[PDB]
This record gives structure tokens, sequence and C-alpha cells, in this order.
């Protein structure tokens, strides 16, 4: 059984430019455990990610926190990035601050 | 804690 | 109120790439705290919450032998499915486990859980009765009546009701300070409009422990479904969670829709509105 994931991408506190806060990529919900996530910051991938230790729900699917500490402006743009066997293409969600 | 054996399928 | 003990175990076969890697974690209620990871520097058992290391090296030891020998028993198991199934030593495969018990408010014995999973799947699970086994189809039974006779349900059910029981009491009470407190959300409800027709609501939940919590929405006080988005609760990093649930509303009916929230935290349910 092949699931996709589902991706949410926030910041642990509420943004305020020019604050440091961590950007949060959550992908939960999908299986095999296999997983590629990058974290973006203006289309290029944050070299320093950590992540969660794998564990998984009741309906055997996996979830991940992909996380860097990160200092918001209004310039910049973040996103992250998630290729599993279930996609063609990798998949890129926005980080909307109000999301 | 951890059970204290072995279980095998 | 009520807490849980849960241990969670993934192992993944690659061929040609190595032998498999195994994770495990453990839990109580919704914070992680131990973790095993087969292919990670230290090759024991490692603390992931403070209180946990208040235990000595005796637990250390047991917890780090036990985990490893869990860890030799799913790359046993891995093979045995590879036979049970009929399949190629060439396609990576997973197997996964999970046990643990719930307490109720006066810390005594609610349920107890013992499954597997194979490939995502089903495989095979202890009952609530914790006498017999759910087997998810043929080659699990093969499983079913091996364990059967061995009487593994016995020995699983003492655990349980005894041992699983007694050190998430003596967990909750070493880890009072954080596991026992009730962090309640942190409310707000935000108003966006791309259009002169409609305006989204959205009623948000923050920094709040445990996870559990329900959000609904309401029109001239009674429950709304249609037109509206709720978020899984989701991790902050800190040990906290969020959530947030939407709704649609025609311009200039704003006032109708109620937020309401309920979580343990809170001594009555919270209502919001714009």
């Amino acid at each position: 059984i092949q699931r996709t994931p589902k991706i949410q991408v926030y910041s642990r506190h509420p943004a305020e430019n020019g604050k440091s806060n961590f950007l949060n990529c959550y992908v939960s919900g999908f299986h095999p455990s296999d997983i590629e996530v990058d974290l973006l910051k203006n289309g290029e991938r944050i070299e320093k990610v950590e992540h969660s230790d794998l564990s998984f729900s009741k309906d055997w699917s996996f979830y991940l926190l992909y996380y860097t500490e990160f200092t918001p402006t209004e310039k910049d743009e973040y996103a992250c990035r998630v290729n599993h066997v279930t996609l063609s293409q990798p998949k890129i969600v926005k980080w909307d601050r109000d999301m | 804690r951890q059970i204290s054996q072995d279980v095998k399928l | 109120g009520s807490h849980s003990m849960r241990y969670f175990f993934t192992s993944v076969s690659r061929p040609g790439r190595g032998e498999p890697r195994f994770i495990a974690v453990g839990y109580v209620d919704d914070t992680q705290f131990v973790r095993f990871d087969s292919d990670a520097a230290s090759q024991r058992m490692e603390p992931r919450a403070p209180w946990i290391e208040q235990e000595g090296p005796e637990y250390w030891d047991g917890e780090t032998r036990k985990v490893k020998a869990h860890s030799q028993t799913h790359r046993v198991d891995l093979g045995t499915l590879r036979g049970y199934y009929n399949q190629s030593e060439a396609g990576s495969h997973t197997v996964q486990r999970m046990y643990g018990c719930d307490v109720g408010s006066d810390w005594r014995f609610l349920r107890g859980y013992h499954q597997y999973a194979y490939d995502g799947k089903d495989y095979i699970a202890l009952k609530e009765d914790l006498r017999s086994w759910t087997a998810a189809d043929m080659a699990a039974q093969t499983t079913k009546h091996k364990w059967e006779a061995a009487h593994v349900a016995e020995q699983l059910r003492a655990y349980l009701e005894g041992t699983c029981v007694e050190w998430l009491r003596r967990y909750l009470e070493n880890g009072k300070e954080t596991l026992q407190r009730t962090d309640a959300p942190k409310t707000h409800m935000t108003h966006h409009a791309v259009s002169d027709h409609e305006a989204t609501l959205r009623c948000w939940a923050l920094s709040f422990y445990p996870a559990e919590i329900t959000l609904t929405w309401q029109r001239d006080g009674e429950d709304q479904t249609q037109d509206t988005e709720l978020v899984e609760t989701r991790p902050a990093g800190d040990g906290t969670f969020q959530k947030w649930a939407a709704v649609v509303v025609p311009s200039g009916q704003e006032q109708r829709y109620t937020c309401h929230v309920q979580h343990e935290g809170l001594p009555k349910p919270l209502t919001l509105r714009w």
C-alpha cells in the first residue's frame, strides 16, 4: 500500500520580520517511508536542515518534521520541496505566514 | 519500559 | 485526564544497499521520551525528555539490550514474511510494530495494544480482551496459530496490565512538571478576502498540550461543516501543537459564525467570533 504525503509549511512562532524563528515542513500520511524533503530559500536548497525520528500514526502512515532556524524578511521567499515514489515530480509548497 | 521478551512473526 | 504509553518500530529492507535499517521511538501521551536508530553513532537507547534521565544504568542497559534484540527479530521477520508471501529478494519491504497501554483519570488500566503491519497494511493484532488475535489475511493465520500455542497473549497481557501501567505511572510522577501539565491553546480569529463576494475566517489554536483538541464552526448556533477546512494537528517543534479551522462565508455575514474550542486545559469550552 502506497500513500502520498500531506505537506504543511509553517513557522514555530508567529512570524515577525527580522526576528529569528524556526521554519517547519511537516510531512505526514505517507508510505513507504523513503522521502526527500528540502527547505528552499528563494528557490535554493538550505544546507542545514534537521528532522524528527521516523514515527507513524494509527493507520501505519509515516510522519516527519523537517526544520531549520531562520530569520524571515519581506524580501525572502521560503518553500518546502518534497519527492516520494508516489510523485511524478517534486512537489513545492510555498510558505504562507498565514497558514 | 519495553516488553521483556522476544516476539517473532 | 487519561494517559498512554506507546512504542513504535519500523524496519526497512533495501536489497543491494546493505542490511535493514531499524528505528524505535517511545512516547508518553504526545511526548517522545526515548529513541533508537540502528545506523546512529551511539548504538544505545537514547533519552529524548529530561525526566527519563532519572533512570539509572540498569535501565539504559536493559532498554538497549531489548531494543537491539527487537531490531534483530525484525530482520528475521522480514525474511519470514518474504517467504509467507512468496516474494523475491529483489524488492524493498517494510515491517512495523506498535504496542502500549492506556489508563484513565484514576491511572488504572483501560486498554492494551500489540500489533504489526507489513508493506503498509495490517498483518496481525491483539484484540481488546488481550486473550485472542486478529489475523488480517490467510498468511497471518500462520503467525496466529503459532502465538496461540506458545501462549504469547498471556505474557503480553501480564505486561500490558502490570508493567506497562506501573511504568507509565512512574514516568507521569517523575516528569510531573511537564507530562501532567495542560497548556491551554492561545486562540484567535483572522479574516481574509480576495473578492467582494466572500471571506475566509480562520480560527487558530496555538501552543497547546496535549495534542488532543476539537475545533468546530457554528452558524446561528448550529454546527457547520459545509465550506470548512480543518488541518491536521501539527507539531510546533517546542513540545506544543498547532491547529486551524477555516470557513468561507458570504460578505456581510461574518457575525453569524462562531468557532468553538475544546481542550483539557480549558475549564470550559471557548467561543470565538470575528
